[PDB]
RNA sequence: AACGAGGAAUUCCUAGUAAGCGCAAGUCAUCAGCUUGCGUUGAUUACGUCCCUGCCCUUCACAC
């Protein structure tokens, strides 16, 4: 069985390069990473961590501050982004940090042959403390998945921004070593001892 | 200092807590708080029901957990031995027994105990 | 490790003026600072009974 | 047959700092310490030399003892393990400013001298070196948990608590970690300090210590345990 | 809805135009013999075809896959459809 | 282990202290079960929650 | 120190390693498996490094009595490793085991 | 006379025209070819309206696009607002109907600002 | 000599907002030791709670 939808050879007289074709039969990020088989590995955090909508560059322009929890809904690669532009001197400048993500993308590949997106959604899901404390001394509560993905980003732009501040190293390398290092488990990653340190004294209180 | 529902929630672990030592004393044989204000335990906790707000009445019984639910039951069926106490506040407790079983209905029927199965049907008639 | 010694002026005031090494250089500082004080309170002064 | 290093001549250790936090290090934490100045010449305040203007003060001279906070900084800043650059002292005076002392400081051994550079921290927010090279002594922002290692264990000194053995603490606890120990430099009142901060309280021995005391015990039981000699 | 036209040809092939403009959209390809029917549902979702090899497709038109074939005895002669009730029947050659 | 509840209730008037909300959570595991807890941040109906202990039960925390 | 650099990208730095004190004569990529590097040094020891961990090597190979500065990797057996040290013993060994002690 | 339509696409003070005739799949901007457009990380962007539906539809019709105002991003905003708008409209003038709901319902399944403008007016609140 | 992002305390802030960048105008009061407009890039975190701190209000059916 065989369904034909085109018959004729598409030659557009504005010359356009073979890739975008290939992107033409499937969006990929930047047109090198595909969306198709990426997964969130912990239940409670699916529907926060959104990957079903493949998109081309992070920048979009959306509105989601507009409601309380549309958020969650925002491409999880922009919210990096995002996170990744702070500390005033990086304010307002959202194309770097695109260059930056698609550097570090670049890099989690190289290092690691996984898909980098899957990298970056396992980092995620793998440094979001499940219960912290709060004030009353400390007392034991439990912690909401908006909550987690929110810190979890927190945590892993500050930890790699606080590798490189005064180091050879630039963000995009620290920030790889630290995306490959939470997706892994691994203690060396900042983003996972803070988030034990979380647990362990919420423990301690409970 | 203690909110609706969590005044509700100390009674009923008072007052059961002398009608659960009461009948295992008496099954065998075959409180200061309580002295004090010279009540018995099903008084107690109806005295503790009626001074709760209606319009905070509902929403202090959302926040009860389960296991007092049982406990609120098993009050509701010694209340029953009383006719002088249930003729007295007979719409209170109707309105209050039906809203927690409908709320947590799920889980109730999930329940396989059958002493539970017995004090409904005694609670029922 | 490495050992270094704290460096400090005892009898430290902080409305003190720091100390300069150059006494031509100090001493300027603080003829400029005079004329500063005083033509600020000098025009202000005139402004009011000019007013 | 493992070869040698292909260098062995002797190389300083590392000045370990509150931007480096992955080093394994031993932190003492000198709470409640009693340093506070106020005009005659400003004078770091004393329990002895102060008597009129403290009561005018109103704040009880018991507790305007400087020079338990002096002793317990000369103390821990002479021992070995600091020479071998594996400890940092932070200091807590009791109003709330917090003191970074870097480890490569030398405090005038005098109490006099050292009174004279306490007011000009206080004042100047940051000491330099006679070479002008670091900077020794920095007054940093609260709070303290910050600047403290990421993976940091947090213990007290409590005369109540139960008595451990330094040594066989720190060789039980984890490698990658690091150790701080909040001690007292108060005469005396409740150890609820740095409860805050830390997550349990040991006491190193049956016997009261004096905060100086304290220090040099914890910090030799590193030195065993790390092998520091 | 109109907005389509399923023609059959005698060499198995369904070619499938657009109303309004008589422009070729899809052609579907399974039967080797003459297709001798054609329909559409009222949803427009299930679409089925019979041809003389005795085969009926049931194909869907919006994602346009072959959800299912279905093996006749005999050669199939014509087809009706009855949108109604999601029933045709078929006049085979027996 | 840990298990995963899913909030079906978050209850109001409770009186507990601030960005703490008490929320009423049943079990993927078992449906019937259900348990009062406190969460920290913002949290609405159908989502999940990682308990690490499904044993204690929430208690007003002023 | 080893340093691992995008090719045609001379500012870029990956990964730098300090794969002993000694020098580090041969480094040379695994032709099965890209994620592992193994290093030679004078120290007489070839560690097997990953990209993915630099911190620690993932097999340290031992038992050259001179210094190593030929390593080689057989193709069609990933696990085989060889390395030829000034001894005049070519020594293979076995990553998938224990390793440290050449077949 | 040639068969026409004309669009416009706006973002903050970037405004684009877009006219979209019968053609040869010759799509333009500022006089250039689509694939010059800068910057080019946000490239895709722009080929976002051309990936999503196909670059089948566009071999028959040549798209001039003049942009004016605004920044980078506001302008790349605009032209695959505007390309996107032109297209929708030249199906829907010169060709079936049909095509014209697939092709917005394909736009507005990826994102809604390819053919609504994005006015962020401000609420006093 | 001074200095390497600035202690304690204290103030402000919820979407084209915070922050960064420049270009114009000087509009009878103010402003050039500057003021006001204009566009460009553009986020994180909350959008719940009355637990704390203040301010405020109360004591024509059916059903309650």
């Amino acid at each position: 069985f065989e369904v034909v939808e085109e018959f004729t050879p598409v030659v557009l007289a504005t010359p356009i390069p073979e890739e975008v074709q290939q992107a033409q039969t499937e969006i990929k990020l930047f047109n090198k990473w595909s969306f198709e088989e990426v997964e969130v590995k912990d239940a409670s955090l699916v529907d926060y961590v959104q990957v079903r909508q493949p998109i081309f560059v992070a920048h979009t322009a959306g509105r989601y501050a507009n409601k309380r929890f549309r958020k969650a809904q925002c491409p999880i690669i922009e919210r990096l982004t995002n996170s990744l532009m702070m500390n005033g001197r990086n304010n307002g400048k959202k194309l770097k940090a695109v260059r930056i993500i698609k550097h570090t993308l670049d890099i989690i590949n190289v290092l690691t042959d996984q898909n980098p997106i899957q990298v970056v959604v396992d980092a995620i899901t793998n440094t979001g403390p499940r219960e912290d404390t709060t004030r009353v001394r400390r007392q034991a509560v439990d912690v909401s998945p908006l909550r987690r993905v929110n810190q979890a980003i927190a945590l892993l732009t500050i930890g790699a921004r606080e590798a490189a501040f005064r180091n050879i190293k630039t963000i995009a390398e620290t920030l790889a070593e630290e995306l490959i290092n939470a997706a892994k488990g691994s203690s060396t990653s900042y983003a996972i001892k803070k988030k034990d340190e979380l647990e362990r004294v919420a423990k301690s209180n409970r | 200092s203690l909110k609706a529902g969590e005044r509700l929630m100390e009674a009923l672990d008072l007052g059961i807590a002398e009608i659960e030592g009461l009948e295992a004393y008496n099954r065998d044989m075959k409180n200061a708080v309580l002295i004090a204000v010279n009540k018995t335990p099903e008084q107690y906790i109806m005295d503790t029901l009626l001074r709760i707000r209606m319009s905070q009445l509902e929403d202090a019984l959302m926040v009860m957990p389960f296991s007092y639910v049982l406990k609120f039951l098993k009050f509701i069926d010694t209340v029953m031995q009383n006719k002088t106490l249930l003729h007295s506040h007979l719409p209170l407790i109707c309105k209050n027994l039906f809203f927690i079983i409908k709320f947590n209905h799920k889980e109730l029927v999930s329940q396989k105990n059958e002493e539970l199965k017995l004090q409904i049907n005694r609670v029922k008639t | 490790i490495p050992t270094h010694a704290p460096k400090y002026e005892e009898n430290f005031n902080p409305d003190k003026k720091s100390y300069d090494p150059d006494r031509t250089r100090s001493e300027i500082n603080k003829m400029k600072a005079q004329l500063k004080k005083e033509r600020k309170f000098t025009m202000k002064e005139i402004r009011k009974d000019a007013k | 047959q493992k070869a040698l290093p292909a260098s062995l001549v002797p190389q300083a250790p590392p000045v370990l700092t509150s931007k480096d936090k992955i080093t394994k290090r031993m932190i003492v934490v000198l709470a409640m310490a009693s340093l506070e100045t106020h005009k005659i010449k400003y004078v770091l305040l004393n329990c002895d030399d102060h008597q009129g203007l403290l009561k005018k003060m109103g704040r009880d001279i018991s507790e305007a003892r400087p020079d338990i906070t002096h002793q317990c900084l000369l103390t821990l800043l002479d021992s070995p393990i600091n020479k071998a650059g594996k400890l940092q002292v932070y200091i807590q005076t009791s109003r709330g400013i917090l003191i970074e002392v870097n480890p490569t400081v030398r405090i005038p051994r005098t109490f006099k001298r050292f009174s004279g550079l306490m007011v000009q921290l206080l004042h100047k927010l940051s000491i330099r070196s006679v070479n002008s090279e670091e900077k020794l002594l920095k007054v940093i922002k609260n709070p303290i948990t910050d600047h403290l290692p990421t993976k940091c264990r947090k213990v007290t000194l409590s005369f109540d608590a139960p008595v451990i053995r330094v040594q066989d603490y720190i060789e039980k606890l984890d490698d990658d970690e690091s150790i701080c120990v909040f001690v007292g430099a108060m005469a005396r009142g409740k150890d609820n300090f740095a409860d805050e901060y830390v997550d349990e309280k040991v006491g190193l021995s049956n016997y009261p210590l004096s905060a100086s005391v304290a220090c040099s015990k914890f910090c030799h039981g590193a030195e065993d345990a790390w092998n520091i000699l | 809805c109109g907005n389509f036209g399923f023609i059959g040809s005698s060499n198995g092939s369904i070619t499938i135009y657009n109303m309004q403009s008589g422009i070729l959209r899809k052609k579907y390809k399974l039967h080797k013999r003459a297709v001798t029917g054609i329909s559409l549902d009222g949803m427009n979702r299930k679409m089925v075809s019979c041809g003389l090899d005795g085969i009926v497709g049931f194909y869907d038109f919006n994602k346009s896959t072959l959800l299912g074939k279905l093996k006749l005895d005999a050669p199939i002669t014509a087809m009706v459809y009855h949108r109604s009730s999601d029933l045709f029947a078929l006049a085979l050659d027996d | 282990p840990v298990t995963l509840a899913k909030v079906i209730k978050v209850l109001g008037r409770t009186g507990s202290r601030g960005g703490v909300t008490q929320v009423r959570v049943e079990f993927l595991e078992d449906t019937s079960r259900t348990i009062v807890r406190n969460v920290k941040g913002p949290v609405r109906e159908n989502d999940i929650l990682v308990l690490m202990e499904s044993e204690r039960e929430a208690r007003r925390l002023r | 120190l080893v340093s691992v650099y995008d090719s045609y990208n001379p500012r870029t730095i990956l990964l730098s390693i300090n794969a002993s004190t000694h020098p580090t004569h041969v480094t040379k990529f695994h032709t099965q498996d890209n994620k592992i590097l193994a290093t030679a040094s004078d120290d007489r020891v070839t560690r097997l490094w990953d990209i993915s961990n630099a911190y620690e090597p993932q097999l340290e190979l031992t038992g050259a009595t001179d210094y190593v500065r030929t390593l080689s990797f057989i193709p069609a057996a990933p696990h085989l490793v060889a390395t030829g040290s000034y001894d005049g013993l070519i020594r293979l060994y076995d990553t998938r085991s224990s390793g440290s002690t050449p077949i | 006379a040639v068969p026409s339509v004309q669009t416009f696409g706006k973002k903050k003070s970037a405004t684009a025209v877009a006219h979209v005739k019968a053609g040869k799949g010759l799509i333009k901007v500022n006089g250039s070819p689509i694939t010059l457009v800068e910057p080019e990380i946000l490239r895709f962007k722009v080929y976002e309206p051309l990936l999503l539906v196909g670059l089948d539809k566009f071999s028959n019709i040549d798209i001039r696009v003049r942009v004016t105002g605004g920044g980078h991003v506001s302008q790349v905003y605009a032209i695959r607002q505007a390309i996107a708008k032109g297209l929708v409209a030249y199906h829907q003038k010169y060709v079936d109907e049909q095509s014209k709901n697939e092709l917005k319902k394909a736009f507005t399944s990826y994102d809604r600002t390819l053919l609504i403008a994005d006015s962020r007016r401000p609420e006093p609140k």
